[PDB]
């Protein structure tokens, strides 16, 4: 997945809007919350 | 009243990938809960209605913002002051035009193959989660081949994009509008202007 | 024979020497073990054995009692579920997967917990982050305090 | 001190008429509430007098020059990051923290203070089995002088933040030699395994360059029939686990990184980057010749390169080792001139250059030495200057 | 934090790609732990203070804390008059005027906390872009097997900068040093007795003198030269772990390569759409020759 | 003549000679050619004294920038009156860019010049900022900023703050720039020795309109002597930094050619040897 | 009329309409939980005339003022400094023990001035003898000694 | 539908999303972390003046035998240096040639 | 309650669909609350 | 982005100040390309344009301006490609390589129009492959392979007896529209001159250089007198190893 480039877009989809991204207005900033690396040891490992 | 703009902006704010799949006309509040989304696909049957004045009352839902844009203003001037007083309707061709949205898919029943496709995808890794989201905004909803700029659905065609910015661009007053409108009433068919 | 070993980043020679050490020592009040977990990027169990490991070494070598009961403070909720564990299945030891409860609840079962945590307000921070935040009634009070009989 | 809370502690100040003979002027402000001074400032709670003493008396000993038992020890010994025993800041290490401390440390093991110790085994406590919940932990700071009292921060202009922004802005852009590794460049993985000594990845490349620059009097020469698989990976059916291994290494270690001509990674899903060897086509019809260069060499012809040095270089002109280190390095090398190298060529080939430039048309780039740029690159110059 | 970990990664990623070397796992969240403690910090301080907002002039008063716990709360009588649901929105809009003095205390708390760590990160970037052996290229050039290409694109207008100078032995310890001794020259100066002795000299003395700080004070005890880490002349992490062993070193290959892939890809979509707002980029790609063409 | 030698000459052999100076010096130079800020200042300060088209003053800014022009010490005597005559009649301009140190009243010491200087008038001429003052590597820009940051704010008058002294050509001369060889040309204003500032002041027009700002009187007693000189000198420093640039430039290179022409004769010579042999 | 426009245009205040001012994030957060903060915190204070203003001017039941202010000595990065060396950067620096480094140096420099000026004329060469490269430090045997 | 005994690692999330609140939700006010390399910047120098750069700061010769680093590898090398490579290269194949 | 939001959910998507045809798919206040909440849950599904 | 900004407009790192209706102007221009885009993205034929290997955002050094060789390059040689693809798509040729179809069209009276379009075309692409944009060095090789005919007992006399016979038999040319192609018709070394719509392939020979004699070539920089000074530039920006490379294959 890292290895194919497309799909990377999401984690910085935030810059769609410069002007809301510079204001910081909504903490949604993340793919899966409310940053991008919010959690990658814990979260990932609840599917079975 | 704060029903509608908590629904707004929870959409708006919503964590995980949401997408709006907007196939019909929207008010100001379904356009505001759609427009805002952090993912916004748009069909052939989208329509942005903002249509305040006529009912006597402003224009609500928070769409004035983006008309507001200095992205808008830059591309079309007076085109915020057109939707807001004639109450016209933005298209998804507009709405692409303007950058609004960057997801325009012509697939029918894509909610099935969204289902599907996340039914096949097995993994919950952010990396893999974002890979599978890409790819499918790629090969669906981003418009890279099978798409002419004739065939999308717009309204702000580059003459009436040009009468728009003659007839309301800074133009800082509803009577000197009406003045200006007056005034372009009384061309000639033979005039070059008209 | 014994060459490669997993998790090269985080090695023992570099864990040998407490993160901030001073710093929490002057002060364990305001030292949580999430502050000090923020230095790893391990699982939460790796992390916290980690921050046990190092408290351990830090009372070592400046010669003081160690604090038996931090590893019980950092599993608070561990501690608890194992006692539970071994009051209702007649076994006593630490619970595995094989003897577990086998349930099936929702995606989106943890909503009513995930709204109460967001919005959650707090005066202070150490209120926020209290180590006894675990423990609601006597139940739960005996069921941590139970191990020693000075409490 | 630069701190709230770092006040003095009270000192005597004579009487009314030693106060009116010493001040001048005295101005009296707001009345605020009398602040105890912090323990590093109060005097009979931060007295050294012990420690003084023993550096005191440590100190002439520290007049001589430092020697080593093992006669011949010249490589130094590290001290580890963050050990017990290496850390010197004191934030507040005050005498009654070091008092504490010293108690503790007695009680815990008094027989670490002896010159000849006993035998140390554990006895009964009398704090019950859990002694340790009031016996545990360092001697704890108070929380005013831990919270209230620190150094006032300097305050960071925009200014300086600009600068980093910058900074981190031009370290943000791209190094040409990693989207497409060059063979050359490929070379330069080795392993302290035992398995990857004997067979040579690279010594065909190694070989190349061997013969390419270096003189045969002097340079390697490695032949692969003598190694293990003949110098050539071996079929898929018949490498017994080796030559899969070795195959995966290469290719992790080769594959390239960044964002290519295109803006993309070079093993993206959809589109990908030398097709069919396009980009070595493209580079095989191009190539790497200098018109500075090419009339450089064709003027000189065959002649002493040496010479001509020193007949360029008159006495007391121009040195004549940095001349040839720059003609070197842009000849051999691909780099550009420098300044002292674009004036020589600039008063030694003004014929050749009013050749090429004579009919040129207006609009048509053109072959200038100039200088009047502070850089050497050929980009800031639109490769016009060479 | 976010933005925090978008300039380390970022950060990893150029050193990694510039100069070849890499950074250790734990002193790549080391830094974000740092910031974190210090955020965490200034949320101790700030939850000792106290904001106040104000609604329906003086009717309705909040009493919280920056962080928004609702303290107290004081409401004139005659607000009691109205209905339940007028009362609670104009509690609820109180409440909101006390976040927002939160909020802009705590933002301007959080870009000096920006500020800092701007700061503490400096000498990484300056000693993997101040060393001798430091180029990039610009963007729109195009890259082949042997080298790059350069592309006109108003080559006269195009400008390549230089951030070292080529005279000897130039670096921010000099610069220290200099200033150091610049002012010991102030204070042994006729003038710096007088100014010493003005309460300039000191709150300079207080402030800016951490070799008279008493042992035992917080605080460093002399001021020392800033750091000196050139990328291409320091070993971090890649011999010790190619001593050690080969697969580590190749995981943390992969993974410096994969953020400065990352960090392009970003730059790159926000260059993109920069163009889309000033207007000179489509919506939908209409040069298909500058992609499908290699 | 070798020994009589312009700064073109000067740049052509030292770029021969020894790249890394020249190299330096051009880069600076081609950084203040695309700076803005000096050539506003420039040309707001040349403008009220000189008297002339814009034409010719953006000329004679280039001229300067590139190191054939140094004004005449009376142009810039007349330059900097007719700037503080400027400047107290219409502030707004000139408090836009140009900076005065405003004093505080609340400030206050036991000693008269103290308390003159703390009456909130003018005290001593502000400096441009390093973002957009004269060129500085980024290397060392950071740490730079932080030291003048913090020698203004502890008002520390040592380091980047002094304004090194700037020199002008003598009234007598006629050559419009530095030599090497020719040093009485070049006349430093030194609070001993002043060249006629204070003389040239009082029989100014504006004699009496500069003496009725209620602000620059402290720096006219010269409490020290020196006032006038030194902020005459901070004035011209933060126009035309370039004229002491090339006067350091210049003497460096007179103070090292000669090593250089050593070193390079015994190269020449040892490879020579080594040739013929 | 434009009075219309002017007073649309106008903030707005409970005075005039009666409805209070919208805050979309907070409404979002906090509404469902008012009533749960307030019982937290122990009740609305009712005190008289808490908004009402004197006709003299003065407000009486003074309103209460916030005491917030942004910190100015934090520094977290001054407060965790290097061990040993009192830098506050955030980098691992593995330090040497200062009496190896000042034997180190010494010796490198003995070395070095016996390499390239071996007679002691001050002056580099490129080329130095066989005896001069491998010749044992005498300092180290007179160390010894 | 989420096993019962694996709903223990969503526990740091929640732990997180718990503790995001007041200061730790804050983001820098102007800054968004993507900064676009505008300008091109190099620090190539000739051999010449690498040779002689670091003479003060670091020590004498600091580019001696660097093959990368070096435009000429063995610029700036003594005898000793130079032998032992070239040595060591001839008497690799001392009886074939 | 009112049958005016419905939901689909697969293993990983959930799609949450409008249904009021009678008003023009207008929303009441409760039916807002309503759609508010159902999002807010669905986005802050584990499995979402 | 790349794919999203048009083929005529550049990106700018830098940062620059824009009028409003400039800016509307920019995106208007825009829009119109995308939408020119779409059109002419339907009527693409069999036959494309090659790609450039040199950028020629500048003119080519020391031969040709930016403006002069944007015309030749995408009028000149863009209604060739259309000629041909127009004029193929209907005819059996269709479907088959560049080469079969110059050679199954030469010397077909009826099939001139397809034919002096393909022949156009190949000319127009070896002249684009054979022209560096600072020139190369004639390699060894080549020069001592010319020596043998064209050199007359003088050192680098071969090189300068070319570029005179090349200049002697493009002069040679008065019509000021075809080619001079130095070939190797499988004996030696020999200049030809082909006019407009004749082809070294067609011919069964084997090229090394391309020169483009047209008068459309040198209108703008040389004018019409020009033409030797031409000649001279091409020869200073040509480009060797190519035909070193096409000789040394056709030796073996």
């Amino acid at each position: 997945f890292v290895d194919l480039e497309t799909g990377t877009s999401l984690y910085f989809r935030d810059t769609r809007d410069s002007a809301e991204a510079i204001a910081h207005a909504a903490d949604s900033k993340g793919i899966k919350g409310m940053d991008n690396a919010i959690d990658l040891y814990n979260e990932y490992r609840i599917v079975p | 009243l704060r029903q509608h703009a908590s629904l707004i902006w929870r959409v708006y704010t919503a964590p995980r990938p949401l997408m709006t799949l907007t196939n019909g006309k929207c008010r100001g509040t379904g356009c505001g809960l759609s427009l805002f989304a952090k993912y916004c696909a748009l069909k052939d049957s989208s329509e942005f209605i903002f249509d305040g004045p006529n009912v006597g009352i402003t224009p609500y839902g928070g769409m004035t913002r983006l008309l507001a844009r200095p992205e808008t203003s830059l591309k079309y001037p007076g085109l915020a002051e057109f939707v807001v007083l004639t109450g016209a309707s933005l298209f998804a061709g507009d709405a692409l035009r303007l950058g609004w949205t960057d997801l325009f898919t012509t697939i029918p029943d894509m909610t099935y193959h969204i289902k599907e496709w996340f039914d096949t995808t097995e993994h919950m890794h952010n990396d893999a989660v974002a890979w599978q989201l890409g790819h499918l905004l790629e090969t669906c909803f981003k418009m890279k081949e099978s798409h002419s700029s004739a065939m999308e659905r717009a309204a702000i065609t580059p003459t009436r994009a040009r009468w728009v910015e003659d007839a309301f661009a800074d133009q800082p007053s509803v009577n000197d509008i009406m003045r200006t409108l007056t005034e372009i009433e009384q061309l000639p068919f033979q005039s070059t202007h008209n | 024979r014994l060459r490669y070993e997993i998790n090269e980043d985080y090695k023992v020679r570099d864990e040998l020497g407490p993160e901030l050490f001073a710093l929490w020592s002057k002060a364990p009040e305001r030292w949580p073990p999430e502050r000090l977990s923020k230095m790893y990027g391990l699982d939460f169990t790796l992390v916290r054995k980690i921050l046990v490991w190092h408290h351990f070494k830090a009372c070592y070598d400046a010669c003081v009692e160690p604090d038996w009961s931090l590893p019980k403070r950092l599993f608070a909720l561990e501690w608890i579920r194992d006692v539970r564990a071994r009051k209702h299945g007649l076994f006593y030891g630490k619970m595995r997967f094989a003897e577990q409860k086998i349930t099936f609840y929702s995606d989106r079962f943890l909503f009513r917990d995930l709204v109460n945590r967001r919005e959650a307000s707090y005066a202070n921070v150490w209120e926020m982050d209290d180590p006894y935040r675990f423990l609601q009634t006597e139940q739960d009070y005996e069921d941590y305090w139970g191990d020693n009989y000075d409490v | 001190g630069g701190s709230v809370l770092d006040r003095s502690v009270a000192v005597p100040i004579g009487d009314s008429t030693q106060v009116r003979e010493l001040f001048v002027e005295t101005k009296v402000l707001g009345v605020e509430p009398l602040q105890s001074p912090p323990s590093w400032r109060t005097p009979f709670r931060n007295d050294f007098a012990e420690e003084r003493l023993k550096e005191l008396q440590r100190a002439p000993f520290k007049r001589e020059k430092y020697v080593s038992l093992i006669q011949g020890k010249y490589t130094p010994k590290v001290k580890k990051f963050g050990y017990t025993q290496h850390t010197t800041v004191d934030d507040f290490e005050t005498k009654e923290y070091k008092d504490r401390l010293l108690s503790k440390q007695f009680f815990q093991n008094p027989q670490a203070f002896e010159v000849v110790p006993d035998r140390n085994e554990r006895s009964v406590q009398f704090g019950g089995k859990w002694e340790y919940q009031r016996t545990h932990g360092l001697p704890t700071v108070d929380r005013n002088e831990l919270e209230n009292g620190w150094s006032e921060v300097e305050p960071i202009s925009d200014g300086e933040m600009k600068v980093i922004e910058q900074a981190l802005r031009d370290i943000s852009g791209p190094r040409p030699g990693n989207f497409v590794k060059p063979p050359s460049k490929t070379k330069s993985l080795q392993l302290s395994e035992s398995w990857w000594e004997p067979l040579g990845y690279g010594w065909e490349q190694h070989n190349e360059e061997q013969k390419a620059l270096c003189d045969v009097t002097e340079q390697r020469l490695i032949d692969g029939s003598n190694l293990p698989f003949g110098g050539k990976l071996p079929p898929f059916g018949t490498s017994y686990g080796m030559g899969e291994r070795m195959r995966a290494i290469i290719e992790d270690y080769s594959k390239g990184f960044g964002l290519g001509p295109h803006g993309h990674s070079p093993t993206h899903d959809t589109i990908h980057y030398n097709t069919l060897n396009a980009e070595g086509e493209r580079v095989r019809d191009l190539g790497y010749t200098d018109a500075l260069g090419r009339l450089f060499s064709e003027k000189l012809g065959d002649r002493d390169v040496h010479q001509w040095a020193v007949e360029s270089c008159a006495d007391g002109e121009a040195d004549v080792r940095q001349l040839l280190l720059s003609l070197h390095e842009w000849r051999e090398r691909g780099r550009p001139p420098s300044l002292l190298l674009a004036n020589v060529l600039s008063k030694y080939l003004e014929e050749e250059i009013a050749a090429f430039n004579k009919g040129i048309p207006e609009n048509a780039p053109k072959l200038q030495l100039e200088t009047s740029d502070g850089t050497l690159a050929h980009s800031g110059s639109g490769g016009s200057r060479s | 934090m976010e933005v925090y970990r978008r300039i380390t990664e970022r950060v990893r990623g150029a050193l990694w790609a510039h100069h070849g070397r890499l950074m250790s796992e734990r002193q790549f969240h080391r830094i974000l732990a740092f910031v974190y403690n210090n955020k965490y910090e200034y949320q101790i301080r700030f939850d000792r203070m106290e904001v106040v907002g104000r609604e329906w002039g003086g009717r309705v008063e909040v009493v919280t804390t920056p962080a928004g716990f609702l303290k107290r709360v004081r409401v004139n009588p005659c607000v009691e008059d109205l209905t339940l649901y007028q009362q609670q929105q104009l509690i609820l809009s109180a409440y909101a005027n006390a976040c927002a003095d939160g909020r802009k205390l705590m933002e301007q708390a959080e870009m000096n906390i920006y500020k800092q760590f701007l700061k503490d990160l400096k000498p990484i970037v300056m000693g993997i872009r101040d060393n001798p052996e430091f180029y990039t290229v610009s963007e729109n050039s195009i890259e082949t097997i042997g080298g790059v290409l350069q592309t006109g694109d108003s080559n006269n207008l195009c400008h390549t900068h230089r951030t070292i100078p080529a005279a000897k032995a130039r670096q921010p310890a000099d610069e220290v040093r200099a200033r150091q001794e610049w002012e010991q020259k102030w204070i042994n100066s006729p003038r710096g007795q007088s100014w010493a002795l003005t309460l300039r000299g000191k709150t300079y003395f207080a402030l800016h003198g951490p070799q008279y700080r008493p042992r035992g004070a917080p605080g460093a005890k002399k001021e020392t030269l800033p750091l000196d880490i050139p990328a291409p002349y320091t070993a971090m992490d890649e011999k010790r772990l190619l001593k050690k062993n080969w697969m580590a070193y190749l995981d943390n290959k992969h993974v410096a390569e994969v953020m400065w892939t990352r960090v392009k890809i970003a730059d790159r979509e926000k260059r993109q759409r920069l163009l889309q707002e000033t207007g000179r980029a489509w919506h939908r790609p209409i040069n298909e020759e500058a992609i499908n063409r290699w | 003549q070798n020994e009589d030698k312009m700064v073109v000459h000067v740049l052509e052999e030292l770029s021969l000679r020894n790249d890394g100076l020249v190299m330096d010096i051009q880069y600076a130079i081609r950084e203040n050619k695309k700076n803005r800020r000096l050539r506003w200042e420039f040309v707001t300060t040349l403008l009220p004294v000189f008297g002339g088209n814009e034409a010719k003053v953006e000329q004679l800014y280039s001229d300067y920038c590139d190191g054939k022009y140094v004004p005449n010490i009376t142009v810039a005597v007349e330059a900097f009156i007719a700037f503080l005559h400027n400047a107290t009649q219409h502030p707004e301009t000139y408090s836009a860019s140009d900076y005065f140190d405003i004093d505080d009243g609340k400030s206050s010491t036991a000693s008269g010049t103290g308390d003159q200087p703390s009456a909130g008038q003018y005290t001593t001429l502000k400096l441009l900022d390093p973002l957009e003052g004269p060129f500085v590597f980024d290397n060392v820009k950071v740490e730079y900023i932080q030291t003048v940051e913090r020698f203004r704010r502890h008002g520390i008058r040592a380091g980047p703050v002094m304004a090194p002294a700037t020199g002008f050509i003598a009234a007598n001369c006629k050559s419009l720039n530095y030599f090497t060889r020719r040093q009485e040309e070049v006349v430093y204003v030194t609070n001993d020795s002043d060249q006629g500032l204070r003389r040239s002041l009082e029989n100014s027009a504006y004699h009496k309109t500069i003496a009725a700002n209620p602000a620059l009187q402290y720096l006219l007693k010269a409490r020290r002597g020196a006032a006038l000189v030194e902020t005459f000198n901070r004035f011209f420093y933060r126009t035309m930094p370039m004229l002491n640039f090339y006067q350091n430039v210049l003497k460096h290179y007179s103070e090292t050619i000669q090593p250089l022409r050593q070193a390079a004769k015994s190269s020449t010579r040892g490879l020579a040897r080594a040739l013929e042999s | 009329d434009d009075s219309d426009i002017l007073r649309l245009r106008a903030p707005l205040t409970y005075d005039m309409d009666s409805t209070a001012a919208l805050h979309v994030p907070t409404h979002c957060g906090k509404a469902s939980r008012l009533a749960g903060m307030l019982q937290d915190a122990g009740g609305v204070q009712v005190l008289d005339g808490l908004g009402e203003v004197d006709d003299k001017g003065e407000p009486k039941v003074p309103p209460l003022q916030s005491n917030a202010s942004v910190p100015t000595n934090v520094s977290f990065y001054e407060m965790a400094r290097h061990p040993w060396e009192d830098r506050a950067s955030s980098w691992r620096r593995d330090g040497f023990t200062e009496g190896s480094l000042e034997y180190f140096e010494s010796q490198y420099r003995s070395a070095e001035r016996a390499v390239y000026d071996e007679e002691g004329r001050g002056v580099r060469n490129y080329w130095p003898s066989r005896d001069a490269v491998e010749g044992i430090a005498q300092e180290e045997e007179n160390d010894a000694q | 539908k989420v096993p019962h005994s694996l709903i223990y690692n969503i526990y740091p999330y929640l732990e997180e999303i718990r503790r995001r609140k007041g200061m730790m939700a804050m983001h820098p006010p102007g800054k968004d972390g993507l900064l676009m390399p505008d300008r091109v910047v190099d620090n190539r120098l000739p051999d010449h003046l690498k040779r002689g750069y670091y003479d003060d700061v670091y020590w004498k010769d600091f580019f001696a035998g660097s093959d990368e680093h070096l435009n000429e590898p063995r610029m700036g090398l003594r005898g000793d240096e130079m032998r032992r490579r070239l040595e060591e290269a001839q008497t690799s194949p001392a009886p074939t040639t | 309650a009112n049958r005016t939001i419905t939901g689909n959910d697969g293993r990983f998507s959930k799609t949450i669909m409008i249904n009021e045809p009678q008003c023009n798919q207008a929303l009441s206040a409760k039916t807002a609350s309503e759609l508010s909440k159902e999002i807010d849950k669905a986005t802050n599904a584990v499995y979402s | 982005y790349h794919a999203y900004v048009p083929k005529g407009a550049s990106v700018q790192m830098g940062e620059t100040f824009m009028p409003s209706n400039i800016a509307t102007a920019v995106f208007r221009e825009t829009e119109a390309a995308a939408a020119r885009a779409d059109k002419t993205k339907e009527e693409t034929g069999f036959f494309s344009q090659p790609r450039l290997n040199y950028p020629v955002s500048s003119g080519i050094p020391a031969l040709f301006s930016k403006d002069q060789f944007d015309m030749q390059y995408s009028l000149f040689h863009r209604d060739v490609v259309e000629t041909l693809n127009r004029h193929t798509l209907g005819t059996p040729l269709e479907g088959h390589n560049l080469e079969t179809v110059i050679r199954k069209t030469s010397f077909d009276a009826t099939q001139a129009v397809a034919h002096t379009a393909a022949s156009e075309h190949f000319n127009y692409c070896f002249f684009y492959k054979s022209l560096r944009p600072w020139g190369t060095a004639p390699p060894p090789r080549l020069r001592e392979a010319l020596q043998l005919q064209y050199g007359t007992n003088g050192s680098a006399d071969a090189m300068d007896e070319v570029r005179r016979i090349v200049w002697v038999t493009a002069a040679s040319h008065q019509e000021r529209c075809g080619w001079v192609y130095l070939v190797w018709s499988g004996v030696h070394f020999d200049v030809v001159e082909f006019p407009h719509g004749s082809c070294p392939i067609a011919s069964d020979l084997i090229p090394l250089l391309a020169l483009n004699v047209h008068e459309s070539a040198y209108i703008l920089d040389y004018g019409t007198s020009g033409l030797k000074q031409y000649v001279e530039n091409y020869f200073k920006a040509c480009n060797w190893p190519l035909a070193e490379r096409y000789y040394l294959m056709a030796i073996g």
